[PDB]
Parts: structure tokens; C-alpha cells; sequence
């Protein structure tokens, strides 16, 4: 079983968004009122799953192949995920979802009026490698207007949700694409206080990883939580 | 001072988290595996306890696209980290509340005892993220059950929360559903017996 | 019929884009190597169409429905037409021409792999109203990647032309988006040496203009060569 | 010195430039009415005449997607702006050459003469714009018939071409098509004989 | 009746003041904790009030003769009325109330020591021109102090309220005058976050719009949200 | 992307609007014509009612120098944007809260339905503007009636309110004053039962 | 967009380029083991053939300090990188033209078919790659064979290049050399029937 051998940088909580941002309205409610309970790293809190033995399909991570072909632009995303340390993260569980290139979800919930691609799901998953590589292929997804103010669109956007070793590394968060204009107008974007921070979330586009006649490529890394042994504990 | 690679930035989950994690909710067909909210398979070893709750925000409103990821121990107080589809128990699973009634559940056991980084037993205790549109960064809390008293009254993790009373909002209630030992925990977000949200 | 009353300002030739620019390759073989032989401007040059009478559709200018819904991003594409002067241009004829979602034309010549729309041609044309103004509905297009170097993407673009009130003034142009990585990099934007004249082919993202819920905007102004009289002739 | 608002600046007309201005061509459906190679209708005043063509590359190689723009003066030497569908005669054409044979064709009439600004006669031509894969900016040139010899001699815009061996590459070359009158016009876009292009 | 034929421009909720603004005491007990529910524009939001028929008096907008002569500088406050479009805004509604000389008001409910003057009312109404343009004439209010902080000062200001085409523009804002050094301490003036959206409400001595030997004058430019067509809806 | 000229920002009426906005109210003479509470005269066609209610901060306490601003459809559901005191029927008025008892009234007809933008019908609503000391951009409201249930179900309006519980807040109380149809209003800025106000 | 290193720049091998890579060339004595022109032992499987050409400039003028570099797969179609002076046959080879006569050859023998990356069947060729005074990037090329007008038809490569004529400057004439057989494959630098260059 799991055992209590490392030690995980504690957070920054101003890099992070912070739980209340009332541009973003629904954080209203939904913001703990009271202070977070800092407690001392235990087995319980450095220790999470394994999903090496996950029986994944063979196109679990192509989203072209995985729901004819799905209209609209061919890209790949690939990256790596490292610790703060620069560490590579290995055989880590890495999922994403997204709308489709008119910004329609297949979801029940969605009720935009962009239509649904009868080739296209909209999930993937993959398992990073030794060196801590992931990728995908996919259709880039379009911006979508939610209901927050009355002319409201997030940017065109990847959902990504990354393991890690432990549940103290586990993170959801989002991917942007280089250069989109509505990035800085969007609301959940601005959650984020420092404009660094935000820099972190965009993929850059890369030419080196295209498929030249085929699909572009966008590079998006993810850096987890540093990871350190224990010392005179 | 020293300054390390700073780590990616978290954000809201949204309001369609269910398309990437939890297939059937989205109303989705499901991939041949999928990580879901039965940690154990009946056979087993340990007591077999249904977990269930609702969620409420701020206004006392239910909270219906709430995303939950557990991580335990076996019965045995051991964490089985190698998930396998195959095995008896996992330590990790998953759940989301209904669109409907705004409930989840989970099937698993009681967890065993585990100590603290200084030698000291905790109360049996199953750890909790919980995502969802709204919540920036995902909320961390602990389950505990109102029938391990004497154990929760010694926990060093619960001994943290200076108020007595916010302890309370940690507790799980046991009761029966089907003629099954099932414990409800209810998670309120904001306001009004506001439950204890942890950072580590 | 027409006469000859107006003068138009010499265009500049170093703004525009030479003939011979090497990287797009195929003006190799296609820019005279004499200088072109300057003449007056007479009556065969200072008239043009007036195209008032055309008999327009009702769709003409709305590929989401010229052509079920076309999938990729909804988006409005207005401007006005002005002259170097900053004259409108009224009644004028402006066509546009473009790929869909994918990147894919609905021409027998395109062989790219990105599939056809079944509900999308991509063709529009409009007449200016009395104030110079133009607009079309449709959905942003893809980069198609083109045998120029090996791993050459065209950045999204819209082809257009413009009548204006004389053969001296008719244009053929492209419009970019606002951000697009690829700008920079594609050899037919670069065939214009001057950066500034660069951006005056850029469409601005037009929040103003879009109707919440349901499409974007973006804003395309156009100049055509500047009207005079004639004086002291 | 004054600087005035810039034009904006020309980019090619692509390969595909045929689905946004030769929907024939571009093997797509047409609307109710498209701007065409008909000039004439058969009732129109003047001598009929069939124009055809090649356009050839630098290296003599067909380029087999050109397309052209043609406005000329009607058999009375007047240019009628007015486009309309109805009109037994427009001053304004449009013409694509073929993906195989990479032939252009027109149908109108002979032009009568027009005067200058300076009130001088000009010898019987259209004026052709060219479009294409390669060319940044369109090509303007001029068309004029070789049974016009004499007025031909006296333009005042041929007479500004400083060499006189440059100046044949403009005069159109009269035949019969099915014994119809046809003047067959290739433009030689680079190097030998290659056509006089205009600015204006 | 009134027709929906217009919409306009979102409201950008960071450029006016928030609700909550705690240095501007009173504003903490009376601010909505819940987000602004968004809705769409429809004739119930789109139309509003016209007052070309409201039967002014004749000296509605010269609060020197519409109560001798009142004590204090006396100035002409001269502006015009524009949509954020730059279009001019005819026949509004444009009022307006001030203290007097000494920063006392003609309410009731103002105690303060500052005496009240016998000739002067303080309240003006005046409808704008065919192109946007009003003016009234008035004597230049004086500073005032408030229960807020102990020694909370009001810059010398005029209350205005404007009505525009619809209730969608309608604002109520204060004028504020040039140099006034109290302006960046005031509370009410720092509710506003943005120190370019301070410089909006800053009226600039107009030599030019004086009578000489008579009264000097003050411009005061006023912005409403632009109208534009419905398209494509 | 493109940018418009700012609008002009908004500030508090402050606690003296009474002097510009409601002249008796001040304690003021008023002028010849002035934009009152009385939107109907005796002799307009609808149903003749009374509107009343009270205006309450965060803490419950009345606001006693609230204004308030008023638009709504004649009995035909048509708004009538030409003021005029001649009229039997305005579309528009003003009212404000007594610096004692701390409550508003208004004179008006029922209003009949509008359509929204895509052709679905409203229920019969008030909409209402209120502005005050305190209050740094006016808060924009719907009133709606307790005697329309079955059309309030239907309102797509009332329908964008995520939460059921809150769209009560937006119903006015059929009573009776005097033996007359009246409706009470209360506004609740913020706290328990706060009252929603729209974006638009 | 990401950036990587950049590769380092090219430059023309210049004038004396045989001292570093045509020792006997240059006319200086030779190591033990050098990298030549000859690919094929006597005792190589498949066709033995030998290669001779000359390369011209813009002037139809030899290029007489040209330096060739050539890669080809064996007669089964197989590419042979552990080069060894002690195999049959190398795909690898060298050669230069001479400051006289100002020709080259190679000792070689017919290449089987390749696939492309798609898994369709190239025409035999052999790579070409050319270096010399006056060249700052070398210039790569193909050769095939006039006797394999069939596989020709369908080359993928082949295929690429737009202009039928411009194929047939890739294609060498097969001749006799002391009665063996040999192909004539001559290199147009610049101009009238310049030579197809490609980029990969
Ligand atoms: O309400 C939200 O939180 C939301 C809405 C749409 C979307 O795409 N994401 O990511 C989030
Ligand atoms: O070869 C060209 O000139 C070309 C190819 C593709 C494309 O989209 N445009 O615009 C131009
Ligand atoms: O309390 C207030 O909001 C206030 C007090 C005085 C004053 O002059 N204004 O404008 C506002
Ligand atoms: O002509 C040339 O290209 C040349 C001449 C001399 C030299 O040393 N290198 O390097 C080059
Ligand atoms: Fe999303
Ligand atoms: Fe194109
Ligand atoms: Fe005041
Ligand atoms: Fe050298």
C-alpha cells in the first residue's frame, strides 16, 4: 500500500484564484465563508491512486476517432507535466473535455444554439509517459456565451483535470489558446489576480509538433505541486 | 529567497465537468473503464457502509453539478493506491450529485485507523475534494462518523479546528437505507453551519 | 452613361504588395519583369459598374442559411467602405469568399482532408447601404495548410472584393483575425513589406456589435482610393 | 507633405477564387443572377464578336486559374454603368479560364471610340484586369483589334508605350469561330513577349 | 406607442462604480450581497420616456432668476449629450440640483450651519437640441461637509440626472469642477475604481462660452450607452 | 477590439434628490408641470389600482430618502413614450419614500402583456428603477402580481431566475385600500429575502 | 509560439572543398579509408550501372568545383547505413567533376522501390545532394530513370511537381560505356531546363 515519504510545497494561494471573485457570479455562493483549516501533511493527505493498471482504449486520447470525421480545425496538444522542482511527473492521469468547434457541448444541460457534430464526443484521456509526456488530437473548440453578464464568452478553452502522486497535487484547471482576444475580457480567467499566473494557462502554438498537409500543434505544460523527502521530522 | 517553478493555476471545473468525468451523468455512453463511486465489490473484507449527501451553497440552495473525488483507507487502515477495475477495494473513487433530487452516493467500507506523520492515530476518516461551477479551487474536507466518538475525540485532525462546534460539521450520521448501515453527509458551502474546508 | 468628372489618387505601390515576393512562391512565375507603363487617367479608367440593379437574394450575405446549421463559430463581419479621402461608398458591391470551420473549400481543387460542411457553401455578397456599410453573417474559418515551404497554414482568412465607383478603385483583399499566431508567418501576408499596412487587414473583435447568446462580431473597415474633381485640367 | 488615409492593401484572389466570383467554375450551384461572360444579347446594336484567350506564366506554362474583369464602351462609344440582367447590352463582364484547356471566353460586340482627357481620340479597346494564384496585385492591360490599324497607329495611350514592339502585344489577332468573328487575345504574364501591363 | 428597434450597449459594471464601496459608508447596508440576474433586451427595456411635450417654464434652466440676485460666482454649464457612438442625443432630458454659494441646500433635512440664500432655489431642467447641446445658468456651489469619516468634505458639485431614449440609458452622475483639490479625497468620488472614468465627471473651465464683465462658463460633455440596430435576431 | 467613447459613470442621487427629482417631497414649491405618482387619470381605460411599499437595507431598516422611477404598458400592453399631462394614461411617473412611515404609492392601471424579443409573452410587470443615498448605480427591479400566477408560471422573464425561491421576491401582495385593488411591494436591498434586481 | 535552437546557417563549401572531401581531387595524398564513387564491389547483387554527368550555371557554362553527395537503396529496395569499405554495397557515396572535361561519376547499381510514408511506391531514384562555390545552401534533387517511364507515372514525388516538363528534367538517359550500361544525368543549375530542386 501507499506509504508517508514525501512532502508537498505548500500551495500559493495568491497565484491561485481566490474562492470569492464576484465578476464571476455564481463564486458568490459558492465561497466558503469562513477561513481554510491549514493542517500538517499525513499519509492521508501525500499518498493518491495509481492509474497504471487503468484499461484504457486505444483511442482514449483521440478525440478525431473516439465518439466520419468532426468538423473543424485538427490540432494536437501535446505537453509535459513536471513538479515545481522541474521533475518529470510519470504514468499520471491526465483527462480533458470541450465543446465543439461552434462551442456546443454534449451535454444535456446545453442548450446553446450551435449545433452538436455527429462525430464528435468531446473527452479524452491519456497516461504521461516516462519523461512525463502527454497528447491528445482534437478539433480546437469554440468560444461559447454563458449566462454570467449579458454578453458573456469565455474564450475558446480546454477543461484539463491532472492526478499527480498524490491528492494534494490533484488540479483542474483550463487551457487557452495563444493570442485569442476574449482572454482578457473573461471573467473566470480574471479569478486569477496575477497576470503571470494567467500567462501559465495559455498553449502556444507549435509549428515543430504540426503534421505539415494535416494538423497544427499547440504546446501546453503543467507544472504540480514540488516534491521533496521528508527531513528531521 | 528561493523561488520554484510556480504551479499551474487552478480553475472552475464549469458546469459540464460531467462529459470528462462522470460519462453516465453527462448522459454520455461510457468507455469499457471508468472510475466510479463503488470502491468496494461485496466480497470485500470490512464493514460495508452507503455514503450519501446533498450539497448547499450560500442561499441554502442545492447544489446540482457538484463533482466529488474520495480517497481512503481499506479496512485494514491501508491505502491501496494501485487502482485496478479487478480488485476488491480502491481507495479512490468518484461521484456527482443528481440534476433531480441533487444527491450522491457511494458504496465502500469503513475505513481503518491511520497515524499522523507523528505517530498519532486518527479517527476513521475518508478525505474529500469537491469541484464545481463557482468554486475556483477545489474544497478539501474530511468524512467522519458519529459512531467512532471516542476515536474523534482524540483525533489530532479534528483537535486543529480551535471551535468545538465547527467539529460538529465533520460528522456523518449514521442511519439505514434498504436495511443497510448508511451515514449521511451533507457538505454546506457558505453561511450557516459553514463546513470545515482544510488546506494542506 | 457614364462620365468623366472624377480623379482617383495614384495608389501607392509600396504599400501594396510587390509582384516579385520570392516566399510565395508561385509569384515567381507570375509578376512581369518590365515595369508597368503609367498612363492618364481617362473615362475608360475613372467609370466603373454601378451594380444597384443587381437582383439580390435574401440571403445573399448570410452563409448560415445561403447554402440544417453550418457547425463552427457564429459571427457577424461588418464595416463600412470609405474612400482615402473618408468619404463613404454607397451602393457599392462587396463579395467574400472563404472555407469553412475546418479549413475545408467547397471547390473541386481542394483535396485537404478536413471534411466539407454539408450545410455550408461559403460564398456572400452585399451592396453598401447609404452609409457605406456592409455586413455578413457566418462562421469563422479555419487555417489550410497549402503547398508553399513544407509546413506552410494560410492564418484564417476571408477573401473579398470590392467594386468601388471605378475600375481604378476595384480591390481584391483578405481579412485576418485579431490575434491569429499565423499572421505573422505566412509568406502571402508578408508579400507586404510595410507592418503597418499589416494591420489595416486585421478585423478587430467587435463586442459592440455581437448579439449576446447567440454570435460574435468583428469589424472591417475598408479605403478605396481616394475621389476627386478634376481641376485646372 | 499631406498624407491622406492609406488604401487598403490588395492580397491575392487564391486558387479558389472561382466559388466567390465563377460559382460555374467552382462546380457550385448559382444564385438567381451572376455577373458573366454575356456582354451582348443578341438584339444588341453593333458587330457581334467572340473574344478568346490563353494566359501563359513566365516559364509558357497555362495558368489555368485566371480570372478576369473586362469594361469596354458599347458599339456607340458609350459606357453604360447601369448593370442589369435586362440591358441588351453591359459595359462589364466577368471570365475564367478553363481547369483543362485554359481557355477564357466573351461574348459582346465591337467598342466604338471614346476621347481622352484632352479630348483625343482612342482606338477601339476593353480594358481587362487579371486575377490570380500568384498575383498580389491585379494586372491591368487593354485589348485592341488588329482590323483597327489605323486608329491603332493614333492612340494616344499605345503611343505612350515607348517601344513600338511592345505595343503588338496588345493588338488582338481577328478570326472566325463557327463563322462567327472571334479575336483571339493571350496574355504572356513574364519574359517573351510579354503583354504591356498599365498604371493608373 | 413605443417600438423595439433598438438595443444597446452592455454596461461595463468595472468603468461606474460597485455597489459596495466601504469608504462611502452608507453603501454597506445598502448593497445587493446576490449577483445581478442578466436578461435580454426587450421593449420593456429598449423604450422610455419622451418629454418633448413637458410644458417648461422659462427660466426652468437659470437658477439665477427661477426661485435679486443670488450671492456666488456665476457661471453658464454648457454641454452636449452623446451616445458611446459619438451620436448626438436631441430633445432629453437634462436636470439638475446644487447648494448654493456656502454648500447648503434647500432640503429639510440639512443642518448644516452654512445659511440658506434668499434667491436661490437650486434645481434646473432643460431639454437638449436638435444636436444634443443644453445649458443652464447658475452660481458655482461650494464644498460641503458630510457625516462619513470625522472630516469627510463633498468637492464643490452638481447633482445631475439625464433620461436619454430608453430606460436603459437612463444615469444619474455628479459634475465635478477643474482643479478642485478635493476631489481625489472623496469617498463618493473614489467609489469609482478606474482614474480615467474620474476625469469623465471633471467639468473644464470654457473661456471661451463666458460673457465677459458677466459670468464665466464651465463644459460638460455626458456619454450614454450606444444605440445601435437590431441585427440578425 | 473595438472601443466605444465610455459612458459616463454613475454616482449616488445622495440623500437630497428630493430637491431635483420630487419638489414637495423636498418641502420645495414646485413648477407648473412636474412627473409625479399618478400615471393614470380617473378616466383611463384598464384596472384601476394602487401600488404601495416599503424600502429595507441590509440591516432591516427602512430607507427613508429612496426614489424611484417607474415604467410600464397601458391596459393594451402598448408602452406610451409621448408624456404629456394631458394624457389620461403615462407610461412613466416618479415616486419616493415619507421621511416618516418611509413608504411610496403610485396611481397607475394593470398593464397588459408584451412579447419579448422572440414573440413569447411576459406576464403583466412594473419595471422600477430605485436610487438613493448609499446607493452608487440604481438598482433596476420587476414588479409583478399575485392575481397573474397562471401567466407568471409562463413569464421567460421571471423564468431566468435560476433559483424558484427568488422569484417571489418579485411578486406584489394583492390587497385593498380604501375599498380599492392595491398591491404591496416591498423592496429588500440586501440580506434575508433581498429582493433581485437585473443586469441589462 | 515555442521557439527552439536554431539550426546553425549554412555556407558555401567554396573553391577548395576537394582537400576536405576529394582528397585525390585536390590532389593530395589520401587516408586509408575515404568515402568515394564507387557504391557497388563486383560481387553486389541486382543491375550494375554506371552514372556520369555534368552540371551547368546561368550562363550554360560546367561547373567544374561541384561536389556531389548521394544516398540510394540497394537493389532490394533497402537502405544500408552502417557504411563499411569491406560491404558490397553502400548506399552512401561521393563524387566531384573534374577541372577539366568537368564530369562525374559513379559506380553504382539500379535502386529497388521505396514506399513513402503513406505506404505508396516511389519510382527508383536516387538522392541527390550538390555542393559548390557560389552555393551558400545546397541544392537537393532526385534521379530517375528513363527506362522506368511506367513507375515514373505514378511517383508519388514525381507527381508533386506541377509542371509535366519540369518532371522530365529528373529523368537520366540511358546510354552504353564500354559496353555497360550508363546514364546520362546532367545538373541545369539556372535556366533553360533548369533542374528541379526540392526542400524537405
Ligand atoms: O458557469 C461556468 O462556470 C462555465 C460556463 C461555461 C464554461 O465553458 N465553463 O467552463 C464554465
Ligand atoms: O496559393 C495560394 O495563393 C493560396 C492558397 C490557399 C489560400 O487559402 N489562399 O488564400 C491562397
Ligand atoms: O451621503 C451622501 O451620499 C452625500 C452627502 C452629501 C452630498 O452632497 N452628496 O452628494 C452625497
Ligand atoms: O569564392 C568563394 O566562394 C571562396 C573563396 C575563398 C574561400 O576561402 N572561400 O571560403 C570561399
Ligand atoms: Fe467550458
Ligand atoms: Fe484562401
Ligand atoms: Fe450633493
Ligand atoms: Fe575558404
Amino acid at each position: 500500500p501507499a506509504q508517508d515519504n514525501s512532502r508537498f510545497v505548500i500551495r500559493d494561494r495568491n497565484w491561485h484564484p481566490k474562492a470569492l471573485t464576484p465578476d464571476y457570479k455564481t463564486s458568490i455562493a459558492r465561497s466558503p465563508r469562513q477561513a481554510l483549516v491549514s493542517i500538517p501533511q499525513s499519509i492521508s493527505e501525500t499518498t493518491g491512486p495509481n492509474f497504471s493498471h487503468l484499461g484504457f482504449g486505444a483511442h482514449d486520447h483521440d478525440l478525431l476517432l473516439n465518439f466520419g470525421l468532426p468538423i473543424g480545425e485538427r490540432i494536437i496538444v501535446a505537453g509535459r507535466v513536471v513538479d515545481q522542482y522541474g521533475k518529470p511527473v510519470p504514468n499520471t492521469l491526465v483527462e480533458m473535455w470541450q465543446a465543439n468547434a461552434g462551442g456546443r457541448y454534449r451535454h444535456k444541460n446545453d442548450r446553446y444554439l450551435a449545433p452538436l457534430d455527429p462525430n464528435f464526443g468531446g473527452v479524452g484521456r491519456c497516461l504521461t509517459d516516462s519523461d512525463g509526456y502527454y497528447s491528445f488530437r482534437t478539433i480546437k473548440p469554440g468560444p461559447y456565451p454563458w449566462r454570467n453578464g449579458p454578453n458573456d464568452w469565455r474564450p475558446a478553452h480546454i477543461h484539463f483535470g491532472i492526478s499527480g502522486p498524490s491528492i494534494a497535487t490533484k488540479l483542474i484547471t483550463q487551457l487557452y489558446f495563444e493570442g485569442d482576444p476574449l482572454i482578457p475580457m473573461c471573467p473566470i480567467v480574471k479569478s486569477i489576480a496575477n497576470p503571470e499566473a494567467v500567462q501559465q494557462l495559455i498553449a502556444k502554438l507549435d509549428m515543430n509538433n504540426a503534421n505539415p498537409m494535416d494538423c497544427l500543434a499547440y504546446r501546453f505544460d503543467i507544472v504540480l505541486r514540488g516534491q521533496r523527502k521528508t527531513h528531521f521530522e | 529567497p528561493i523561488e520554484l517553478l510556480p504551479e499551474t493555476p487552478s480553475q472552475t471545473a464549469g458546469p459540464y465537468v460531467h462529459i470528462g468525468l462522470a460519462l453516465e451523468a453527462a448522459g454520455n455512453p461510457t468507455r469499457d473503464q471508468e472510475i466510479w463511486n463503488r470502491l468496494a465489490k461485496p466480497d470485500a473484507p470490512g464493514e460495508h457502509i452507503l455514503l450519501l449527501g446533498q450539497v448547499y451553497d450560500g442561499n441554502g440552495h442545492l447544489v446540482r453539478d457538484s463533482f466529488l473525488e474520495v480517497w481512503q483507507a481499506d479496512a485494514n487502515g491501508e491505502y491501496q493506491d494501485a487502482y485496478n477495475l479487478e480488485n476488491a477495494f480502491n481507495s479512490f473513487g468518484r461521484t456527482a450529485t443528481t440534476f433531480d433530487a441533487g444527491e450522491w452516493t457511494l458504496h465502500t467500507v469503513k475505513p481503518g485507523v491511520v497515524n499522523n506523520a507523528a505517530g498519532v492515530p486518527m479517527a476513521p476518516h475518508i478525505n474529500i475534494s469537491l469541484f464545481a461551477r463557482g468554486i475556483n479551487i477545489h474544497l478539501h474536507t474530511r468524512l467522519y462518523f458519529d459512531d467512532e466518538a471516542q476515536a474523534n475525540a482524540k483525533c489530532p485532525v479534528l483537535n486543529l479546528i480551535e471551535q468545538p462546534q465547527r467539529r460538529e460539521t465533520l460528522i456523518a450520521k449514521r442511519c439505514e437505507v434498504d436495511g443497510k448501515t448508511a451515514y449521511r453527509f451533507d457538505i454546506r458551502i457558505q453561511g450557516e453551519g459553514e463546513t470545515v474546508f482544510f488546506d494542506f
